[PDB]
């Protein structure tokens, strides 16, 4: 349904709350695609089957940009099954990046899944 | 030492740190490595007292957020100590360091490079190479950095050195030779290309236990007076603050469980902290922490599936309102309203 579209993205949409496809043409890598959701500024990426193709991080960082600057989300959120068996290993990379993990019960997230929060400044 | 201010209090999950742990580490830094210079990466730990005497030693900083040279600028450090190097940087965090004098921006994909050249493009560039288990990929290979030592120019942006980061867990110091050696290669390349490199980093990951340190720093001074001789920084973190803090945890919930086929008594424990609180460390890097006093289990406040501090330890019984012990929980295990606790840090410089 065209949301956005630059030259590193392609975003289209599948129903409400939204929720958004966002899909990286990287510079050079292969598909990577992100089916994320937007809900009242905090948008929430999924996180794939893994292991991660080949593109992200810069595809995910390109991911950070939109939504920061597009979307203006305040909040972007990641999830993944708990389980899995890289669970480790993931939440340990996306700390790297200015994620954390967050407590169940928050206002802002299902218990068989597993959630990371980056907040903006 | 500091290990009886403990019971001094002893009479809600609160912190105790030698702060002299602090600087005799430190100076065992400059001792094993004189010729580098240490950054701290203050993302381990953000305590101001712990940046407050690193500061007022000689330790620049590696930040990696807003919030992060707030605190380090605040203590009036000169922004020629401060490295940013976050590895995904969001564009208003290029703009604020911009802003704020702090000039050393690292850089390992195009993607960052874009977004440094549209709000930093006057900052010193140093390409995070990548060292040889994580999911995504973080520092360049060394075709691609070449790449980006040309886009770099095709962009006019200055590049100034290279860094790598092995990071924690590495089990093997020729890990650490080898980008250095790599280190050497992307510095040609870039003086090929034209730039007059003179800064290597190389990162952090050094360990801030007893369980070792000299073994990989004696396996870098010959590699550095080697491929590097005749500037060297790095970023530790672990290192630094590891060993200087030791958590003190309150019991708040038991429960024996039995399984009994066709005779086993075991003891199950809740504490006021837990995996989601201070002890990240147990699913992230699948800690095993050993719990010291003054057949059980340890489990955290969250009423969660994997809360669960230790899974299996020898341990008298109890009952509730006792205290157990920590060491070395210096390291990523302080923090918030997201994500909300809180602890209290009791400093002890003697
Ligand atoms: C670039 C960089 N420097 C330093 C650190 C922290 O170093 P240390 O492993 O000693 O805590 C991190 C994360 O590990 C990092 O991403």
């Amino acid at each position: 349904n065209l949301f956005y579209s630059d030259d590193r993205l392609n975003v289209t949409e599948e129903d409400k709350t939204r929720i958004l496809n966002v899909q990286s043409r990287l510079t050079d890598a292969k598909r990577i695609n992100w089916r994320t959701v937007l809900s009242g500024g905090s948008l929430y990426i999924e996180i794939p089957g893994g292991a991660l193709p080949e593109g992200s991080k810069d595809s995910f960082a390109v991911l950070l940009e939109f939504a920061e600057e597009q979307l203006r989300a305040d909040h972007v959120f990641i999830c993944f099954h708990k389980n899995r068996e890289d669970r480790a290993a993931l939440l340990r990379t996306f700390s790297f990046l200015g994620f954390e993990i967050v407590r169940p019960g928050h206002p802002l997230v299902r218990p068989d899944a597993c959630f990371m929060a980056y907040t903006f400044e | 030492t500091a290990k009886d201010i403990l019971d001094q209090k002893i009479n809600d999950a609160f912190y105790v740190a030698d702060l002299g742990d602090i600087l005799k580490k430190h100076l065992r830094w400059l001792k094993a490595l004189p010729r580098v210079t240490p950054f701290y990466a203050v993302k381990c730990n953000d305590s101001k007292a712990i940046v407050k005497t690193l500061a007022a030693t000689g330790t620049g900083f590696d930040c990696a957020s807003k919030t992060e040279i707030q605190l380090v600028q605040s203590l009036g450090v000169p922004p020629e100590r401060i490295i940013y190097a976050n590895p995904c940087k969001q564009v208003s965090q290029i703009k604020y360091a911009a802003n704020n004098g702090v000039q050393m921006m690292t850089f390992d994909s195009e993607v960052e490079l874009m977004k440094v050249a549209r709000a930093h493009p006057k900052a010193k560039l140093v390409l995070r190479i990548a060292t040889d288990r994580l999911s995504v990929k973080f520092g360049a290979t060394l075709r691609t950095s070449r790449l980006l030592l040309e886009r770099a120019k095709e962009l006019n942006i200055d590049v100034v050195g290279v860094s790598f980061h092995v990071g924690s867990g590495c089990t093997d110091p020729e890990t650490f030779v080898q980008a250095i050696s790599d280190a050497r290669c992307v510095f040609d390349m870039g003086a090929e290309v034209g730039f007059s490199m003179y800064l290597l980093d190389i990162g952090g990951g050094f360990p801030g236990s007893e369980d070792k340190f000299e073994e990989i720093t004696g396996v870098i001074n010959p590699a550095l007076d080697k491929y590097f001789p005749s500037r060297i920084i790095a970023e530790p973190g672990r290192y630094y603050v590891a060993s200087a803090f030791t958590l003190a945890v309150n019991i708040i919930a038991k429960k024996i469980v039995l399984k009994e086929q066709t005779s086993e008594q075991t003891f199950m424990y809740y504490v006021n902290d837990g995996v989601y609180g201070s002890f990240n460390c147990i699913l992230y890097d699948h800690a095993h922490v050993k719990p010291l006093l003054q057949s059980s289990s340890i489990w955290g406040p969250t009423c969660d599936g994997l809360d669960r501090i230790v899974e299996r330890c020898d341990l008298p019984e109890m009952h509730v309102g006792d205290w157990m012990l920590f060491e070395n929980m210096g390291a990523y295990t302080v923090a918030t309203f997201n994500g909300f606790q809180r602890p209290t840090i009791y400093y002890v410089m003697s």
